[PDB]
């Protein structure tokens, strides 16, 4: 519970990189690190469905760097409370997504899988 | 400070152009302490 | 919000409470309201 | 115990009806050690910061335990440890805590 750390990075599309403010459509990237390694990754996009990614199943798509090598703990305003991650995760259908990666046996065991399995 | 070069490369190639998170309460409190602790 | 005991404590001992703004919590949730509509 | 941190921005009543730019904000912070308040910190716009530690400063601190404050139910109130610690340090908090232990 104390080794669990949560980060958020607002972003804009590289296509809107050099446009005026009113044309920069914002999304948000989220990561849940279980100790050094990302257990859950989540992306809110302005123009497509949310992307949900869990360790094991989605390893090739997710951030590959550990917490120390991301530098996120050194980026001011990046860190968020657990609740700020979970509220979004839940609204995006993250529980059904994680549960499905467990049952299909694609998910790597993490603090996140343990918490869901405790519920079920 | 900031994220590593490996992360900046990852984020731009895979996600997008990172934007700043604004907390006025962090900022303004630190601005006040700049004045107080002078 | 906080309890009536805390609001009473705070207004009497400290001052008038103001809002904390998080644009990223607000905007992310507005976006999801649209997606989930 | 779970360590939880809370921040309430505030203004003096004298500033209540002023333009947003002329309202001089202060900030109130609490560190709860489980249900019990451990540290209280007040950043004021016109007077020195107030640092309070449980044990030494109990009569000056909020007497309510975490559940009876409702701070866990106020959107925006909860902060991360570093948002409390950065300010605590800048106010002379580390020596204040150290000197409190001896006395």
């Amino acid at each position: 519970k104390r080794q669990q750390r949560f980060f958020r990075i607002p972003f804009i599309r590289p296509a809107d990189q050099y446009k005026d403010p009113q044309n920069k459509k914002k999304g948000w990237w989220y990561a849940h690190f279980d100790g050094p390694w990302i257990a859950r990754q989540m992306e809110l996009h302005p123009d497509k469905p949310p992307i949900l990614l869990v360790a094991g199943k989605d390893d090739m798509e997710m951030c590959e760097l550990n917490l120390e090598e991301t530098g996120l703990t050194r980026k001011r305003g990046a860190e968020i409370l657990p609740r700020q991650f979970e509220e979004i995760w839940e609204r995006c259908g993250g529980i059904q997504y994680l549960q499905s990666a467990i049952e299909s046996r694609q998910a790597r065991p993490t603090y996140a899988t343990a918490m869901l399995q405790n519920l079920l | 400070s900031g994220t590593s070069s490996a992360f900046s490369s990852y984020f731009n190639n895979k996600v997008g152009i990172p934007q700043e998170h604004v907390d006025h309460d962090d900022f303004d409190a630190n601005q006040l302490l700049n004045k107080i602790n002078e």
